[PDB]
RNA sequence: CGGAAGGGCACCACCAGGAGUGGAGCCUGCGGCGCGCUACACUGACGGAGCCAGCGAGACCUUGGCCGAGAGGUCUUGGGAAACUCCGUCGUGCUGGGGAUAGAGCAUUGUAAUUAUUGCUCUUCAACGAGGAAUUCCUAGUAAGCGCAAGUCAUCAGCUUGCGUUGAUUACGUCCCUGCCCUUUGUACACACCGC
C-alpha cells in the first residue's frame, strides 16, 4: 500500500496572503480604537 | 389507578385475601366500606375475564 | 384615501351602479 | 447580525405599541451555564420615572407583568431610568441576618423608547402619541424626549 | 377544424417547427452560430450546435404569436436567466441581443413576421397560416 | 417463530413509568380471556392490535 | 420508594 | 344558575365579570364543567362546578357563539358560530387543542350523536350538514330549503314563496338511535328527517 | 340571453375565475385546452373532478377558466376548485337540484377542498 | 340478465380528451397505471394503520395530516413515502421531485417483478416494520437495554424511515440513482432478503430485544 | 503531501458506531488464561472482523 | 465639533454599584411598585 | 356620567338609533326613504332573521351584524358592479 | 450626496478614508437647504463615502 | 418497430418507419460485444468487453 | 430551621426526530468568543424549451429602432423572480462539483496621477472528499429551500425590514430523570369524596 508523508510545522501567494491578513487585522484594530475614542 | 394496574393473577389473589377477611370477621366489620369499594371496583374492572374463567374454588369463594 | 379604503364597508348600494388616425377620429 | 437592537410591544385590543431600541444586550447564554431562571411571579422595581411619558411607560410594563405577586416572591425585575436610557435586570435576593443580598441574573440590556403609536402594530398609519425627535437643536440635552 | 399553437403544446410544436425550418433551409443563419454563448451568465455555447438557432427561431415565432408584438429588449428580458456570481449571491441577467436581432431579422427576411406600428415585430398573415398548418400537422402527427 | 397478536384494551395512566414507555393492558386476539399488562413504546390508543413475541412474561415498572 | 399498586402487589 | 331537583335550590349563580348575556349552554357529561356561550363576547366561558369560579375563557371564534354542546363519551365540545365555523375543542389532559371546520354559511343549530362521533349543524342556507368528528370530515348534508312551509304575514309587501323569512332551521335534535333528526325553526313546520338515507320522514304543521 | 354562471377558486394567492355556459363541451384554461396545463404531473390533479363525476355533463357544458396569482401548485388547486364550484353552480341553477345534490355528495365524499376553501389561518399554543 | 343503461349518447368533448383519461374515468388508478384493488395487507395488526383503501391519482393531496394524533394513519401510504423521501438539507420543499422519483421507482419495480408495484411497497413496509425495541433504563447509572413492544403506528413510521434512509445512503455517492436503488431496497425488503439496510436494521433490533428481554 | 486524502481522521465516538456489523471484541487481560492466536483466528468465522 | 444625539452610556463598576445599592435600599424598605390585585 | 343621562338622551339620539338611519349611516342606501323602501320590500336582515318594520331601534351588536338578505337583486347588482358574483353561494 | 432615499443619503468627497469617517462619526451635519443630520457609519467599498 | 445494433463503445436503437437513430447507449468504457432484447420488449442486455 | 405527602408546568425536562454552530473559503459583531453566506456534486452539474407571484409609487427611469460575442455604447417615446417542469449531454473520477489565486484582453465611470474603480471575454483549477470535543434551536403553512422590493427620525447598506413562492419527518404523552411552582383549615352551597 503506497506510503505517504504529511506536511506540518507558493511563496508570493503566501506573501500576499500575509500582507492582506496583516492589513485586515490592522485596519480593523485601528477602526475599533478610533470609534471607541470618538464615542 | 393502583387497582386498575394489577393483572388478573393479583386480582385472584385479592379475592382469596378478601375471603380470608370474611373468615376473620372482626377486621371486616372494622373496615367494611373500604373492602366493599375495592371489591366492587376490581370485579367491575376485570368482570369479563372473571366470568370467562372456570374455577369451582373461585365459585365457592365468591359465594 | 388609505383610511377610507380600510373602511370601505362592502355593502354600499348607490343607484349609479346600474350602468389613418384622423380618418378614424372623423369616422368615430 | 445576531445583536438585538429593537423590541416593539403591542397591547392587543386596539392598544398602544411602544417601539424601543435595545442596545447593550447580554444574555444568560452569553454568560455561562448557571442553572435556570426561578420563574416565580416576580416583584417589580421602577426608578426615576417622572413625567407623563414615564407614567405611560411604567403602566405599560407593569401590565405586561403579572398581577398580585406573593410577599416573599423571590426574583425582582428592576427598571432603572437614567437619562432616557432605562435598564432592566433580574435579581434574586435573600434577607440576611442583618440586611439584603442580591444576585444579578437574567438578561442585561439598556433599552430606550423611540415611538408610542396609538393603534396596534399592523397599521403603520395610526396616530402617534409620542415620537422621539432626533434632528432638533436640544437633542443631546433633552430628557424624556 | 382550425387549431393553433394555443391548442398545441409548447415543446412538440417548437421541435416540429424547428425541424421544418431545418428541412426548408431558407433561414440564413449567421456565421458565428458556433462561438456565441447566447448569454453572459451562461457557461458554454449550446450543445446541439447544428440547430439551436433553428429552435430559437421557432421559439421566438411562437412567443410573438402567443403575444402580439415584442422588441428585442423584451425578448432579452424574456430569455435571460439568472447568473452564478459564485462567492456572492445571484442576480438577474438579460439575454444576447445580437442573437435576438439576427433571429428577428432572418424571420422578417423569410416573411413569417413583419414590422409593427407603435414599434415592434408582429406576426404576419402568411406566417400565421404556416404556423397553423404545422400546428395541425403535429396534432395529426398521431396519424 | 410463532408470534401472537393482542388488542389493546385500556391504557393505564398515572403509573410511574419511564418517559416514552407506556403501560398497556392487552388481551389475546385468539382467546378473548387472557389479559396481560405489557409495555409499548410508540404512540398507542385503545382497540388497536399489537404483536407479542413472548406471552408468558408481563412488563413491570422501569423506575 | 415504590408506587401504589406496586407496594399493594408485593404486600 | 344551577338548580337541584331533589332539594330544589340554587348552588352557584356563575357569571363572568362584566355581566354579559349568555345565550347557549353546555354541560360536561360527568357534571364538573359548565360552558356558556354569550353573543356580545364570542368567548365560551367555562366554570368549574364545585369550586364555582370560572376556569377559563375559551377564545378563538370571530363573531358570536351560536351553539354549544358536549359529545358525552369522549367528552369533547363543539362550538358553532357565525364565523361560518364549527370548532371542536378538547379541553382535558394538558392539551387544550382545537379543530376548526368551515361551512358554507352562518351556523345556528347543533347536535351530536348519542354515541359521540358525528355532529349535525343547521346553517342559514337551509342545509343540515353532518360531520365526522375524529376526521373532521363531512359525512353529508340534507337539503331543507324546499320542504319548509313558511307562512305569509298580514303586513307583508311580498309573497310567501320568494320570502327568505324563515327558510332555515334554528333548532336540531337527534334521535336516541342516532338515526333521525327533528328540525324546527321560525317557520310553521316541524320536519323529521332520517339520516342514513338523507330524506325526510315526516312534516308536521 | 345565454345562461352563464361565474365562480371563483382561491388557493394561497391563486385566483381562478371560471365562466360556465351551455355549449359544445369544451374546457379551456387561459385560452389553452385543459390537456395542456403547466406542471405535467398535476394534470390528473386537475382532471380529478371531471373523472370523478363523468364526462357527459362536461360534454353538455362549456367552460372558460382564467387564472392569476400564486405559484404552480397553488394555481392547479385554484383551477380545480373553480371547476368544481362552477359545475355544481350551473347544475344548481339551470338543471335539476337532485343532480346538484348528487354532484355535491360525490365531490365532498372524494375531497371536500374541491368545494370549500381551506384557509389555513394561524394559531398559537 | 338484468342491465342498467345510464349512457345514451356517445360522449364526445369539443376539447379532445385522451383514451387513457377515459379509462381512468372507468376506474381510478395510480398515475393512471396501477390499480388499487387486490392490494391487501398480508398481515393483521397493521391494517387501519397502512391505508390503501381510498383511491388516489397522484400522491400530492396537501391535506392537514398533522393536527390530531393519527391523521398520519389516515394518510395514504404513497403520500407518506414521498413526504419521507424529500428529506435532506438540499431537498426541503421539492415534492414534485419526490413524486417523479416515486413514479420512476414504481415503473422499475413493476418492470423487474410483474406482480404490482404498490403491492410490493405495502408488503415491504409490512415486512420491514420492527417488532420489539430496547429502551434504555438508566438504572441510576447502569445504562442497560430493556425490551418492550412497539405500537404499530411507530412500526409504520420506522419502516418508512428505514427504507428511505437506506435508499438515500445507498445512492449518496454511487453510480445508481435514488429511483433504482429504492426499487432495489423495496424488492429486497419485500423478499425479506437480509441484504437490505432496513431488514438488517430490523433484524439487529429484534435480536437485541430477544437477547435482553 | 500527495493531496489525495486526509490520513489521520479524528472521528465521532464511539468505536461501536464506527465498527463493522459482525465482529468479535476481545481485550488483553493479563490475569485471563492463555489462548492460541492462530487457532483462534481459524476458529472464528468467515465474514467477521476482530 | 458638535454631536447630534445622546451617546449610549457604557456600563461601569461605579454605576452598577450605585444601581445595586438602589435595589438594596428598595428591598430593605420593601417599598416597591407592583400590580396589586383589584379588590371587591 | 349621569348628566349625560339627564341631558344627552334625545329624540334625535333614539331616532338616530332607528334602523333606516343606521342603514344610511352604514351607507347601504343612499337616502333614508330608500332605506325605508328596501326594508319594506324585504332586502335587509339583522343577524339570522330579516326585518320588515322601519321603527326598529337596532342594538349595538346587531347593528354590527346587519347586512342584506342573501339572493336579493340588490346584493346581486352590488357584486355585479364589483364584478365578483359567485353563484355557488347564489349571491 | 450621490445616492439618496427617504431620509438617508450617501455622501462622498468629504473625507479621504474610513479611518477619517470613523474619527468624525456621529456628527450633527447640515446642508445648504437647512435640514439637519449626522454622519452615521463609514461606507466600506469606496474609500471616503 | 425498433432494433438495436452494437458498435464502437456504443449501442444504437433504430426505428423502422423512420430508419433513424432513436436511442444511444454510450455509458460504456470499451467496445460492446452483444445486445439482446427481452421477450417483453423492455430490457436489453449489453455484453461489454470488461467482463 | 429542616423534612414528608399530594398536585401542576416546561423543546432550561424525558421521549421521537429534524436543522444548524464547531472542520474549508468568504463576510461581519465582540478579543480567542460569536452571527450570517457559498461549497464539498448524480434528489446533481451543464445546454436548449416552458412558464407562475406579492409588498412597493417625493437629465430620472424608460417602450421601440440600431450596431457590438459580451460588456456596452447609439437613435427615437411618457411622466413576466428563482428554486421549478420537460427533453438532452456527463457520469463517478478532488471529474465538467468548487472557483481561490494569477495572467492577458475588451469596454464603462471619475479624473489627469500612464490615477482608482466597475462589468465582460479567454487561459490558470488551490483548499474543500459531509466536518472531533462539544454546543444551540425547533412541534404546522412550523423546520428548511428560493428569490423580489424598499431603505419611509432609533438599528441597518457584502445589511436590516417587509413580501410572495415550494413545504416536510417526528411528539402532541408522561412527571420516570432535570428543574420550577402550588397546597397540606373544601370554606364555598346542594349529591358524592375526603376526613388531624
Amino acid at each position: 500500500i503506497p506510503t505517504h508523508a504529511p506536511k506540518y510545522e507558493d511563496r508570493t501567494r503566501s506573501e500576499i496572503n500575509k500582507m492582506k491578513a496583516q492589513l485586515k487585522k490592522e485596519r480593523k484594530f485601528t477602526m475599533k480604537e478610533i470609534r471607541k475614542d470618538a464615542k | 389507578d393502583a387497582l386498575m394496574v394489577m393483572p388478573f393473577s393479583y386480582v385472584l389473589k385479592f379475592l382469596k385475601f378478601i375471603d380470608t377477611v370474611m373468615q376473620n370477621k372482626t377486621l371486616l366489620h372494622s373496615h367494611l366500606p373500604l373492602i366493599c369499594k375495592n371489591l366492587f371496583f376490581i370485579i367491575k374492572f376485570n368482570h369479563k375475564e372473571l366470568v370467562s374463567q372456570k374455577n369451582e374454588e373461585l365459585k365457592l369463594q365468591i359465594n | 384615501l388609505r383610511e377610507k379604503a380600510k373602511e370601505r364597508n362592502p355593502d354600499e348600494y348607490y343607484h349609479a351602479m346600474h350602468s389613418s388616425m384622423d380618418q378614424v377620429k372623423l369616422l368615430k | 447580525r445576531g445583536v438585538p437592537t429593537s423590541l416593539t410591544i403591542s397591547h392587543f385590543p386596539h392598544g398602544p405599541t411602544a417601539q424601543f431600541s435595545l442596545h447593550n444586550v447580554v444574555m444568560r447564554h452569553d454568560i455561562i451555564n448557571a442553572g435556570n431562571q426561578s420563574e416565580v411571579n416576580p416583584h417589580l422595581i421602577f426608578d426615576n420615572f417622572t413625567t407623563a411619558l414615564g407614567k405611560r411607560v411604567v403602566c405599560i410594563l407593569k401590565h405586561l407583568f403579572n398581577a398580585g405577586p406573593k410577599k416573599d416572591s423571590e426574583r425582582v425585575i428592576t427598571f432603572a431610568n437614567r437619562g432616557d436610557f432605562i435598564s432592566v435586570r433580574q435579581h434574586v435576593y435573600v434577607r440576611t441576618r442583618e440586611g439584603v443580598e442580591i444576585a444579578e441574573v437574567g438578561p442585561r440590556f439598556e433599552m430606550r423608547l423611540f415611538e408610542l403609536r396609538l393603534g396596534t402594530l399592523e397599521n403603520k398609519d395610526a396616530d402617534v402619541e409620542w415620537q422621539l425627535r432626533r434632528f432638533i437643536r436640544t437633542a443631546n440635552k433633552k430628557d424624556y424626549l | 377544424p382550425g387549431v393553433s399553437v394555443r391548442d398545441v403544446a409548447a415543446q412538440d410544436f417548437i421541435n416540429a417547427y424547428a425541424s421544418f425550418l431545418q428541412r426548408q433551409g431558407k433561414l440564413e443563419v449567421p456565421g458565428y452560430v458556433d462561438i456565441v454563448k447566447t448569454s453572459s451568465g451562461n457557461e458554454m455555447p449550446p450543445q446541439d450546435a447544428e440547430g439551436w438557432f433553428y429552435k430559437r427561431a421557432a421559439s421566438v415565432a411562437r412567443h410573438i404569436y402567443m403575444r402580439k408584438q415584442v422588441g428585442v429588449g423584451k425578448l432579452n428580458k424574456l430569455y435571460g436567466g439568472a447568473k452564478s456570481r459564485g462567492v456572492r449571491p445571484y442576480k438577474h441577467i438579460d439575454a444576447s441581443g445580437s442573437i435576438n436581432r439576427k433571429v428577428l431579422q432572418a424571420l422578417e427576411k423569410i416573411g413569417i413576421v413583419e414590422i409593427s406600428p407603435k414599434g415592434g415585430r408582429r406576426i404576419s398573415e402568411n406566417g400565421q397560416r404556416d404556423l397553423d398548418r404545422i400546428a395541425a400537422q403535429t396534432l395529426e402527427e398521431d396519424e | 417463530t410463532p408470534v401472537t397478536l393482542a388488542k389493546v384494551i385500556k391504557v393505564l395512566g398515572r403509573t410511574g413509568s419511564r418517559g416514552g414507555v407506556t403501560q398497556v393492558r392487552v388481551e389475546f386476539l385468539e382467546d378473548t380471556s387472557r389479559t396481560i399488562v405489557r409495555n409499548v413504546k410508540g404512540p398507542v390508543r385503545e382497540n388497536d392490535i399489537l404483536v407479542l413475541m413472548e406471552s408468558e412474561r408481563e412488563a413491570r415498572r422501569l423506575r | 420508594s415504590l408506587k401504589a399498586g406496586e407496594r399493594l402487589m408485593e404486600a | 344558575r344551577a338548580w337541584d331537583l331533589i332539594r330544589y335550590r340554587n348552588f352557584r349563580t356563575f357569571t363572568g365579570t362584566e355581566r354579559i348575556q349568555f345565550n347557549c349552554l353546555a354541560v360536561d357529561p360527568s357534571g364538573e364543567v359548565v360552558c356558556a356561550g354569550s353573543l356580545d363576547n364570542f368567548d365560551i366561558h367555562v366554570w368549574s362546578v364545585q369550586t364555582g369560579q370560572l376556569l377559563d375563557a375559551l377564545s378563538g371564534h370571530e363573531g358570536p357563539v351560536s351553539c354549544l354542546s358536549f359529545s358525552q363519551e369522549n367528552s369533547v365540545l363543539a362550538s358553532a358560530s357565525w364565523d361560518k365555523t364549527i370548532r371542536i375543542w378538547s379541553i382535558f389532559g394538558r392539551s387544550q387543542q382545537v379543530e376548526p371546520i368551515e361551512v358554507y354559511s352562518d351556523v345556528l343549530a347543533l347536535s351530536m350523536r348519542p354515541d359521540g362521533k358525528e355532529v349535525a349543524v343547521s346553517t342559514l342556507k337551509g342545509q343540515i350538514s353532518i360531520f365526522n368528528i375524529e376526521d373532521a370530515k363531512q359525512v353529508g348534508n340534507i337539503d331543507c330549503r324546499k320542504d319548509i312551509i313558511s307562512g305569509r304575514f298580514n303586513q307583508d309587501r311580498f309573497t310567501a314563496k320568494n320570502s327568505e323569512r324563515s327558510k332555515f332551521f334554528t333548532t336540531i335534535h337527534y334521535s336516541f338511535d342516532g338515526m333521525a333528526i327533528v328540525a324546527g325553526g321560525n317557520n310553521n313546520s316541524i320536519c323529521l328527517y332520517d339520516v342514513p338515507n338523507e330524506v325526510l320522514l315526516k312534516r308536521f304543521i | 340571453a345565454v345562461p352563464s354562471v361565474q365562480t371563483f377558486g382561491k388557493k394561497k394567492s391563486a385566483t381562478a375565475v371560471a365562466h360556465v355556459k351551455a355549449g359544445k363541451g369544451l374546457i379551456k384554461v387561459n385560452g389553452s385546452p385543459i390537456t395542456l396545463v403547466e406542471p405535467e404531473i398535476l394534470r390528473f390533479k386537475v382532471y380529478e373532478p371531471l373523472l370523478l363525476v363523468g364526462l357527459d355533463k362536461f360534454s353538455n357544458i362549456d367552460i372558460r377558466v382564467r387564472v392569476t396569482g400564486g405559484g404552480h401548485v397553488s394555481q392547479v388547486y385554484a383551477i380545480r376548485q373553480a371547476i368544481a364550484k362552477g359545475l355544481v353552480a350551473y347544475h344548481q341553477k339551470y338543471v335539476d337540484e337532485q343532480s346538484k345534490n348528487e354532484l355535491k355528495k360525490a365531490f365532498t365524499s372524494y375531497d371536500r377542498t374541491l368545494l370549500i376553501a381551506d384557509s389555513r389561518r394561524p394559531e398559537p399554543k | 340478465d338484468f342491465e342498467v343503461v345510464e349512457e345514451f349518447t356517445p360522449v364526445v368533448l369539443a376539447t379532445p380528451i385522451p383514451e387513457e383519461v377515459q379509462q381512468a374515468q372507468t376506474e381510478i388508478k395510480l398515475f393512471n397505471k396501477w390499480s388499487f384493488e387486490e392490494v391487501e395487507v398480508k398481515d393483521a395488526s397493521l391494517v387501519d394503520y397502512v391505508q390503501v383503501r381510498q383511491p388516489i391519482f397522484v400522491a400530492h393531496t396537501a391535506g392537514r395530516y398533522a393536527n390530531k394524533r393519527f391523521r398520519k394513519a389516515q394518510c395514504p401510504i404513497i403520500e407518506r413515502l414521498t413526504n419521507s423521501l424529500m428529506m435532506n438539507g438540499r431537498n426541503n420543499g421539492k415534492k414534485l421531485k419526490a413524486v417523479r422519483i416515486i413514479k420512476h421507482t414504481l415503473d422499475i419495480i413493476n418492470v423487474l417483478t410483474d406482480q404490482n408495484p404498490i403491492q410490493v411497497v405495502v408488503d415491504a413496509i409490512t415486512n420491514t416494520g420492527p417488532r420489539e425495541d430496547t429502551t434504555r433504563v438508566g438504572g441510576g447509572g447502569a445504562a442497560r437495554r430493556q425490551a418492550v413492544d412497539v405500537s404499530p403506528l411507530r412500526r409504520v413510521n420506522q419502516a418508512i424511515a428505514l427504507l428511505t434512509i437506506g435508499a438515500r445512503e445507498a445512492a449518496f455517492r454511487n453510480i445508481k440513482t435514488i429511483a433504482e436503488t429504492l426499487a432495489e431496497e423495496l424488492i429486497n425488503a419485500a423478499k425479506g432478503s437480509s441484504t437490505s439496510y432496513a431488514i438488517k436494521k430490523k433484524d439487529e433490533l429484534e435480536r437485541v430485544a430477544k437477547s435482553n428481554r | 503531501v500527495n493531496s489525495e486524502e486526509k490520513l489521520l481522521k479524528v472521528i465521532k465516538n464511539p468505536i461501536t458506531d464506527h465498527l463493522p456489523t459482525k465482529c468479535r471484541k476481545v481485550t488483553l487481560s493479563f490475569d485471563a488464561p492463555v489462548i492460541r492466536v492462530q487457532d483462534y483466528i481459524e476458529k472464528l468465522d468467515d465474514d467477521e472482523s476482530i | 465639533f458638535d454631536r447630534t444625539a445622546k451617546p449610549v452610556p457604557v456600563i461601569t463598576s461605579e454605576v452598577t454599584e450605585s444601581l445595586e445599592d438602589m435595589i438594596r435600599r428598595r428591598i430593605q424598605d420593601s417599598n416597591f411598585d407592583d400590580l396589586q390585585r383589584r379588590t371587591l | 356620567k349621569i348628566s349625560d343621562l339627564e341631558n344627552k338622551v334625545t329624540v334625535s339620539a333614539i331616532c338616530r338609533r332607528r334602523l333606516p338611519v343606521i342603514m344610511h349611516r352604514l351607507k347601504m342606501a343612499e337616502t333614508i326613504q330608500d332605506a325605508v323602501k328596501f326594508i319594506e320590500q324585504g332586502h335587509v336582515r339583522v343577524g339570522p332573521n330579516l326585518i320588515n318594520d322601519p321603527a326598529y331601534l337596532v342594538t349595538r351588536n346587531m347593528e354590527d351584524y346587519v347586512t342584506w338578505v342573501d339572493n336579493s337583486k340588490i346584493k346581486k347588482t352590488l357584486l355585479r358592479y364589483r364584478n365578483q358574483i359567485d353563484d355557488f353561494d347564489f349571491s | 450626496p450621490y445616492k439618496i432615499f427617504k431620509n438617508t443619503a450617501f455622501i462622498k468627497d468629504m473625507f479621504s478614508s474610513a479611518m477619517e469617517v470613523a474619527r468624525f462619526e456621529g456628527a450633527q451635519i447640515k446642508t445648504v437647504s437647512g435640514i439637519r443630520g449626522e454622519i452615521k457609519r463609514a461606507l466600506s467599498k469606496p474609500e471616503g463615502h | 418497430h425498433d432494433f438495436a445494433v452494437t458498435s464502437s463503445t456504443r449501442v444504437q436503437i433504430f426505428s423502422s418507419r423512420t430508419r433513424q437513430v432513436i436511442k444511444t447507449f454510450s455509458r460504456f468504457k470499451d467496445v460492446v460485444y452483444s445486445a439482446s432484447f427481452r421477450s417483453d420488449g423492455k430490457l436489453l442486455c449489453a455484453g461489454d468487453a470488461t467482463g
